[PDB]
C-alpha cells in the first residue's frame, strides 16, 4: 500500500501568520529604500515599515478625471464635464544621485509622471512634494518628451551615467493610441539638472517600429537590468513578422547618453531534453544574480560572475499565453556576451525587421566588423538581429514540468544556490538548485488564490538577517529566507534531506530542531526503518504467497539516492526473501507460533511482532 | 476539382523577367492557385513555361517562356517573384521519366530524334495534337504516355522506328556526405517517391522551420535538407497523411583539448564528466540505448549534437547524458601609474586603433622629448612615465598618440558688464548648447557631456558676442567650422575642439593661459564664472552672466553632500557665499578662472552634477592642473 502511507509526504498545506500587509487595491510595484517599502498601486501609493509591515504613510492619485482639453498637469478642477479613469503605477524609481527623491508615474495622465521629495528631519513623508515632469516643448511639439509612460507596457531602467540620470524605457504600444500622443518603443529619457523635464539627445536616441506593423508584431517587455555597460532586456515578440508564434529575446546595447548604438537582439530558448522535445517560448519572470559556489562550478563561473535566471513557460499555439508548463534556466553573462560578440558567423547576422523593414537599402548590402567591433559607437549604427539562438537545459529537468511558474527570485547560501519559486497559482516554494538531482521544496505552502506577482524583493543583511517581500492580489508578505520549521517533515529521509540552515533532526518520532528533544534523542544521521503494515500476517516455513510491506525509510540513504541493495530482511533467524524490483524505500515484498520480522535498512533496524505460525 | 501544383514549381526572389521580343495579368490573390492554373490542363493556349507574381501588384502573370529563352532580361525588382517549372530544369529522369520536357532529340544510338510533326518516315507522329499538355516537343523526345521506359523517340533512321532516349536518373549527381546537413541540392523526392512540399508553405504540414527565420540552410522550394541532423536529409511530405520522410541519396566521392565553440566541430578523447563518471562507446547502447550510431557520422565525450557542452552517456545508468565540463576553452594594473612599471603586451589604443611602429615612434619621441635616455614595440608599456597611464603611438596623421586601455590604481545670474573673449558659444542646431574656452588661436575646451552627435558638420563655434545670438554685436561676432574633437584620458570627460581655421586674435577675443601643472589652490580664493545657460530668471535677455565663487576643502563639500561623494584629486571644489547661485543647464563647459597675483588662468570647468545651485552647497569642478601636461603632449599635434 502506498496511498495509505501518503502521510510520508510533508504536508503541502501548513498555515503560518506572516508579516503581512493588506492593500485596498491591486499592487503594481514596490520599492525598498531606507527601511521603508514604497509601493504604488491602483490610483495610490503607500509606505511601509520594513520590520513592522505598518503603513507609515500613503497618498492618493485617486479617481482620475480626464478632459480631452486637459494636459497632464494643467489644472482641471473647475471643469464641469469630461474620462473617469484610474491611474495604475506603471513606473516607479527612487533616485539618490541628485537628491532623495521618488519618481512616481501615473498610467493615465498621458503617461506623465511626478516626483516626491523627502525631508531629512523626517524621511518618509511624500505628501510634502508633488512635482510634475512635464517640460513644455516650445521647440518641437512633434515629440512629447515627458510623455513617457505607455499605457500598454512599461519596463523602466534608471541609471546614473555621465553625471546624468538616464531612463532606458521599453514600451508596448498599440498603433491606435499613437496619434493621441506619439510615443516610442524604447526611448532614452535623460533628466535635466533642472529636474523639470527630459531631453532627447538626438533623433537616434529613440527606437520604435515602423507605423505599418504597429498593429501586428506585438512586442511586450518583461525585464531589464544593467551589467558590464550592456543594458540587457528580456522581452517576448513574434518569431518573425509572419510567424505568429512568439519567442522570448534578450537585447543588448551600450549606454552612451546619446542613444542605443550597437543594438542586438538574440533569440533565447529553454529545452528539456532526454535520451533518444519541449521548448519554453514564454519567459515568465527573471532575476539576474550571483551564483552559489556549487553552481559556480556546475555552470562555469566564480562566486561573483553574474548569472541570469529565466523562468520560462511553453506558449499556447500561435499565442503568447503559456500552456501551464514551466521550468527555469540559467545564463552566465559571460556566455551571452561572447555569443553576441564572437561565436556567431557573418552569414547569420540580419538587420532588424520591425525597424528597417525588409525592403530597404541597408539590409541589402551591409555587414558588421564583429570580431573587430565591440561597444564601438559608430554614427551609423547597425540594428542587428541574430538568427541563431541560445538554448539552455532546464536545471530542474521539469520538476515543475506540469505547472506554470508565475515568478522567481534568487539567493545563495554558503556553497549552494536556492531559488524561491513562485507558482502560477501562488504556491511559494524554496528549493535548492543543482545539476545533481531534484530538490524537494522545504517550503511549498499555498499563500493566496491570486497569482504571485513578478514583483519580488530579496535582501540578506550579513547573510544572517534576511527575507523576501512577495506580492499577491492585494497583500504583500515578508517571508524570512531562513526557512520556517522542521516539524512538517514526515520522514527521517525528508528530515535529513532538508538544508542545514534549517536545523532538522528526527526526535525518534518526527523531525525536529535539536534543543526541542526533551528525550535528547535528537538525531540527523540514522534513518530507522518504519513499518506501516504487512500483507498478510500468516505464513508457513515453506508456503509462499506475496508479502506486501508498507512503511517508510526502508532504503539506505545515499546523499540523494535511497538504495535497496543496502538492506536485509529477516524473519528472526530466517532471512525473508528480498524482491528488490518489488522492494523500495517505501514498500517491500517477500515470499516464504508468534514471530516478529526485522528490517535492517541502511542505517538501523526494526522488529514487527504481528505474525504467527 | 481544385488542386495544387505550385509545389512542382520552383521560385526565385526579387527578379522579374522581361522578354524584349514577345503574357497577361489578371488580379489574383494567390500566386499559388496562379501556378496551379498555369499547370492545369488547357488553362492557357500558350506554353506557360513559368510564372511571375508581384504581391505589390497582386496581378497574376504567367510567362510562356523560360529565362533560358533568348533575349529575356531579368530585373532585380523586389516586389516581383519568379516561379519556374522545374520539369524544364530536371535534365534527368524521375521514375518512369513520365513528365519530360527537355530539349533532347538524341537516340541511345546517337541519332536525331525526328521532328514529331514529321510523318516521315514513321507513321505515329500525330501525338502532339492528340496528347496536349505533355509538351510533345517539335523533335525532342518526351514520355508521351508517362511510359516506364521514358522518352522514346521515333528515330529518323529508316531501319528503326523509334529508339528510346536515355537520360540518367537524377540521383546520379545527388550524392551526400555522412553528415548530409552540409549537402544542399535539387533532389526533391522522398525515399518512397513522394515529393517534398514548399518550405515556405504551411500546408499540409505547418512544421517549425521558417526558411527566413532559419536561413543559411537552403530551405528553398522543395530541396531535401538535414535540418535536424539525421544521417539522411529528410523533408515534410506533400501528402498530409505522411508526416515526413527521408530523402534517398547516395554518398559522395573524393580532437585536441582546448575547446573551440560549443565543441561541435571540436572532438575529444576525454569522456569524464564533472561528476567524474566515464562515458561509454557509441556501439555500446548500454545502460540505456542511444540513437547516435557511427553510421550517423570510441567512448568519448564528443558533441555530435553540438550541445553547449560535449556530452557523454554516464555509465551511471540513471543519468542519460553527462557533461565533460572540465574541458578548457581558448579565451589591469594597480598603484603603478608610470608606463615603465608595466610591460603591456597590448597593441591597441583607447580609441580602438592599433599601435604604430616603435622605431619612427621612438625617433619622434627622442626628437620631441629629451627627458631622459628598453621596452617592446607596439606595446602598451610607455616610457615617459605618463600620469594618465599607459599609452601608445598611433598611425593616424591626424592623431599620433593615444592611451592604451589598461586599468591601473547660472542661477541668480549677475550679467557681465562687458565682453569676455574666453567664452565660446557652441551652436549645434544653430543655438548655444555649452560654454567653451579658447586657449590657442586654434583650440577650445569643453566637457564631454555637451555633445549629442559624433560628426563635425553639424556643430558651429560662435565668437565674440556679449548676448546669446550675436543679437547686439553683429559688428564683431564670427563663426567657425569644426576640424576635430579630442576625447580626454580615462575619467577625464574633457573634450578639446580644434576649429577648421584658427581665429586671428582681436581685442574682444581672448585666449586663456593654463594653470601651473603642480600648483595648489588657496582656500576661499575668489574666482569668476560666465554663462548664457539657465538662471531661473523670468526673462534671459541672452547676456553673458558672471558669478564669483570661493575655494574650499574636501571637508565642507562632502559635509553639504553629507558624504554623497568621496572626493578625488581630479575634482576641484568651490562654493558660493551662502546664497543660491551657480551654473545650471546651458552653462556646461563654462570656465572658472583665477589669478596667481594678477595674471588670471582657468582652474575649473563647469560640469553638470548633483543639482543646480543649491544654496550653501559647494560645486565640484575639474582640476585643470590634473591634465595640463597631457593637454600639452597633445598640443604636440
Amino acid at each position: 500500500c502506498k496511498e495509505a502511507l501518503a502521510k510520508s509526504e510533508m504536508n503541502v498545506n501548513m498555515k503560518y501568520q506572516l508579516p503581512n500587509f493588506t492593500a485596498e487595491t491591486p499592487i503594481q510595484n514596490v520599492i525598498l529604500h531606507e527601511h521603508h517599502i514604497f509601493l504604488g498601486a491602483t490610483n495610490y501609493i503607500y509606505v511601509l515599515n520594513e520590520e513592522d509591515l505598518q503603513k507609515v504613510a500613503e497618498y492618493k492619485t485617486g479617481p482620475v478625471l480626464e478632459h480631452p482639453d486637459c494636459f497632464p498637469c494643467q489644472d482641471c478642477s473647475s471643469k464641469a464635464n469630461l474620462v473617469w479613469k484610474d491611474n495604475i503605477n506603471m513606473a516607479l524609481v527612487v533616485d539618490t544621485y541628485y537628491d532623495d527623491q521618488l519618481i512616481s508615474c501615473g498610467s493615465v495622465n498621458r503617461g506623465t509622471c511626478q516626483r516626491h521629495v523627502f525631508p531629512h528631519n523626517h524621511t518618509a513623508d511624500i505628501q510634502s512634494e508633488v512635482h510634475c515632469i512635464f517640460s513644455p516643448q516650445i521647440e518641437e511639439p512633434s515629440q512629447c518628451p515627458d510623455c513617457v509612460v505607455s499605457a500598454l507596457g512599461a519596463k523602466v531602467l534608471s541609471s546614473v551615467k555621465d553625471r546624468f540620470i538616464n531612463f532606458f524605457v521599453g514600451n508596448t504600444i498599440n498603433s491606435s493610441y499613437f496619434p493621441d500622443h506619439p510615443l516610442h518603443s524604447i526611448s532614452v529619457r535623460r533628466l535635466k539638472e533642472t529636474k523639470d523635464g527630459f531631453m532627447f539627445l538626438t533623433d537616434q536616441s529613440y527606437i520604435d517600429v515602423l507605423p505599418e506593423f504597429r498593429d501586428s508584431y506585438p512586442i511586450k517587455y518583461v525585464h531589464a537590468f544593467e551589467s558590464n555597460n550592456f543594458i540587457y532586456f528580456l522581452t517576448v515578440q513574434r518569431e518573425t513578422l509572419d510567424a505568429q508564434t512568439f519567442h522570448t529575446r534578450i537585447i543588448r546595447f551600450c549606454s552612451i547618453n546619446s542613444g542605443l548604438h550597437s543594438y542586438m537582439e538574440m533569440p533565447l530558448e529553454c529545452i528539456l531534453t532526454e535520451k533518444r522535445k519541449e521548448v519554453f517560448n514564454i519567459l515568465q519572470a527573471a532575476y539576474v544574480s550571483k551564483p552559489g559556489a556549487q553552481l559556480a562550478r556546475q555552470i562555469g563561473a566564480s562566486l561573483n560572475d553574474d548569472i541570469l535566471f529565466g523562468v520560462f513557460a511553453q506558449s499556447k499555439p500561435d499565442s503568447a499565453e503559456p500552456m501551464d508548463r514551466s521550468a527555469m534556466c540559467a545564463f552566465p553573462i559571460k556566455y551571452v556576451n561572447d555569443f553576441f560578440n564572437k561565436i556567431v558567423n557573418k552569414n547569420n547576422v540580419r538587420c532588424l525587421q520591425h525597424f528597417y523593414g525588409p525592403n530597404h537599402e541597408h539590409c541589402f548590402n551591409r555587414t558588421l566588423l564583429r570580431n573587430s567591433s565591440g561597444c564601438e559607437a559608430r554614427r551609423d549604427e547597425y540594428r542587428t538581429e541574430f538568427t541563431t539562438a541560445l538554448q539552455r537545459v532546464d536545471l530542474f529537468m521539469g520538476q515543475f514540468s506540469e505547472v506554470l511558474l508565475t515568478s522567481i527570485s534568487t539567493f545563495i547560501k554558503g556553497d549552494l544556490t536556492i531559488a524561491n519559486l513562485g507558482t502560477s497559482e501562488g504556491r511559494f516554494m524554496q528549493v535548492v538548485v543543482s545539476r545533481s538531482g531534484p530538490s524537494t521544496p522545504h517550503v511549498n505552502f499555498l499563500l493566496d488564490s491570486h497569482p504571485v506577482s513578478p514583483e519580488v524583493i530579496v535582501e540578506h543583511t550579513l547573510n544572517q538577517n534576511g527575507y523576501t517581500l512577495v506580492i499577491t492580489g492585494k497583500k504583500i508578505t515578508k517571508i524570512p529566507l531562513n526557512g520556517l520549521g522542521c516539524r512538517h517533515f514526515q520522514s527521517c529521509s525528508q528530515c535529513l534531506s532538508a538544508p542545514p540552515f534549517v536545523q532538522c533532526g528526527w526526535c525518534h518520532d518526527k523531525c525536529v530542531r535539536s534543543e526541542e528533544c526533551l528525550s535528547g534523542t535528537w538525531t540527523q544521521q540514522i534513518c530507522l526503518p518504519a513499518i506501516y503494515k504487512v500483507f498478510p500476517n500468516s505464513a508457513p516455513l515453506e508456503g509462499g504467497t506475496r508479502l506486501t510491506i508498507c512503511g517508510w525509510d526502508f532504503g539506505f540513504r545515499r546523499n540523494n539516492k535511497f538504495d535497496l541493495k543496502k538492506t536485509r530482511v529477516l524473519l528472526g533467524n530466517e532471512s525473508c526473501t528480498l524482491t528488490l524490483s518489488e522492494s523500495t524505500m517505501n514498500t517491500l515484498k517477500c515470499t516464504v507460533f508468534n514471530m516478529s520480522i526485522i528490517i535492517s535498512n541502511g542505517h538501523g533496524t526494526t522488529q514487527y511482532s504481528t505474525f504467527s505460525y | 476539382k481544385r488542386r495544387n501544383t505550385i509545389h512542382e514549381f520552383k521560385k526565385s526572389a526579387k527578379t522579374t523577367l522581361i522578354k524584349i521580343d514577345p503574357i497577361k495579368t489578371k488580379k489574383v490573390n494567390t500566386a499559388d492557385q496562379c501556378a496551379n492554373r498555369c499547370t492545369r490542363n488547357k488553362g492557357l493556349p500558350f506554353t506557360c513555361k513559368a510564372f511571375v507574381f508581384d504581391k505589390a501588384r497582386k496581378q497574376c502573370l504567367w510567362f510562356p517562356f523560360n529565362s533560358m529563352s533568348s533575349g529575356v532580361k531579368k530585373e532585380f525588382g523586389h516586389e516581383f517573384d519568379l516561379y519556374e517549372n522545374k520539369d524544364y530544369i530536371r535534365n534527368c529522369i524521375i521514375g518512369k521519366g513520365r513528365s519530360y520536357k527537355g530539349t533532347v532529340s538524341i537516340t541511345k544510338s546517337g541519332i536525331k530524334c525526328q521532328p514529331w510533326s514529321s510523318m516521315i518516315p514513321h507513321e505515329h507522329s500525330f501525338l502532339p495534337s492528340s496528347y496536349r499538355g505533355k509538351d510533345l516537343q517539335e523533335n525532342y523526345c518526351r514520355n508521351p504516355r508517362g511510359e516506364e521506359g521514358g522518352p522514346w523517340c521515333f528515330t529518323s533512321n529508316p531501319e528503326v522506328r523509334y529508339e528510346v532516349c536515355d537520360i540518367p536518373q537524377c540521383s546520379e549527381v545527388e550524392c551526400m556526405t555522412c553528415n548530409g546537413e552540409s549537402y544542399r541540392g535539387l533532389m526533391d523526392h522522398t525515399e518512397s517517391g513522394k515529393i517534398c512540399q514548399r518550405w515556405d508553405h504551411q500546408t499540409p504540414h505547418r512544421h517549425k522551420f521558417l526558411p527566413e527565420r532559419y536561413p543559411d540552410k537552403g530551405f528553398d522550394d522543395n530541396y531535401c535538407r538535414n535540418p535536424d541532423g539525421q544521417p539522411r536529409p529528410w523533408c515534410y511530405t506533400l501528402d498530409p497523411h505522411t508526416r515526413w520522410e527521408y530523402c534517398a541519396i547516395k554518398t559522395c566521392a573524393d580532437t585536441t583539448e582546448c575547446i573551440q565553440g560549443q565543441g561541435e566541430g571540436y572532438r575529444g578523447t576525454v569522456n569524464t564528466i564533472w561528476n567524474g563518471i566515464p562515458c561509454q562507446r557509441w556501439d555500446s547502447q548500454y545502460p540505456h540505448e542511444h540513437d547516435m550510431t557511427p553510421e550517423n557520422f570510441e567512448n568519448y565525450c564528443r558533441n555530435p549534437d553540438g550541445s553547449e557542452s560535449p556530452w557523454c552517456f554516464t555509465t551511471d545508468p540513471n543519468i542519460r547524458v553527462g557533461y565533460c565540463s572540465q574541458i578548457p576553452n581558448c579565451d589591469q594594473d594597480c598603484y603603478r601609474g608610470n608606463g615603465k612599471n608595466y610591460m603591456g603586451n597590448l597593441s591597441q589604443t583607447r580609441s580602438g586603433l592599433t599601435c604604430s611602429m616603435w622605431d619612427k615612434n621612438m625617433e619622434d619621441l627622442h626628437r620631441h622629448i629629451f627627458w631622459e635616455p628598453k621596452l617592446n614595440e607596439n606595446y602598451c608599456r610607455n616610457p615617459d612615465d605618463d600620469a594618465h597611464g599607459p599609452w601608445c603611438y598611433t598611425g593616424n596623421p591626424l592623431i599620433p598618440w593615444d592611451y592604451c586601455p589598461i586599468s591601473r590604481c547660472v542661477v541668480n545670474g549677475i550679467p557681465t558688464r562687458t565682453n569676455i573673449g574666453w567664452m565660446v558659444s557652441l551652436r549645434y542646431r544653430n543655438k548655444h548648447i555649452c560654454g567653451g574656452s579658447l586657449i590657442k588661436e586654434s583650440w577650445v575646451l569643453t566637457a564631454r557631456q555637451c555633445f549629442p552627435s559624433r560628426d563635425l558638420k553639424d556643430y558651429e563655434a560662435w565668437l565674440g558676442i556679449h548676448d546669446v545670438h550675436g543679437r547686439g554685436d553683429e559688428k564683431c561676432k564670427q563663426v567657425l567650422n569644426v576640424s576635430q574633437l579630442v576625447y580626454g584620458p580615462e575619467g577625464s570627460d574633457l573634450v578639446l575642439m580644434k576649429l577648421a581655421r584658427p581665429a586671428v586674435l582681436d581685442d574682444f577675443v581672448s585666449t586663456i593661459d593654463l594653470p601651473n601643472y603642480g600648483c595648489t589652490i588657496p582656500e576661499k580664493t575668489s574666482c569668476s564664472v560666465y554663462g548664457w545657460g539657465y538662471t531661473g530668471l523670468i526673462n534671459y535677455d541672452g547676456l553673458l552672466r558672471v558669478a564669483h565663487l570661493y575655494i574650499m576643502g574636501n571637508e565642507k563639500c562632502s559635509q553639504h553632500h553629507r558624504g554623497k561623494v568621496t572626493l578625488n584629486e581630479s575634482e576641484i571644489c568651490a562654493g558660493a557665499e551662502k546664497i543660491g547661485s551657480g551654473p545650471c543647464e546651458g552653462d556646461y563647459g563654462g570656465p572658472l578662472v583665477c589669478e596667481q597675483h594678477k595674471m588670471r588662468m582657468v582652474l575649473g570647468v563647469i560640469v553638470p552634477g548633483r543639482g543646480c545651485a543649491i544654496p550653501n552647497r559647494p560645486g565640484i569642478f575639474v582640476r585643470v592642473a590634473y591634465y595640463a601636461k597631457w593637454i600639452h603632449k597633445i598640443i604636440l599635434t
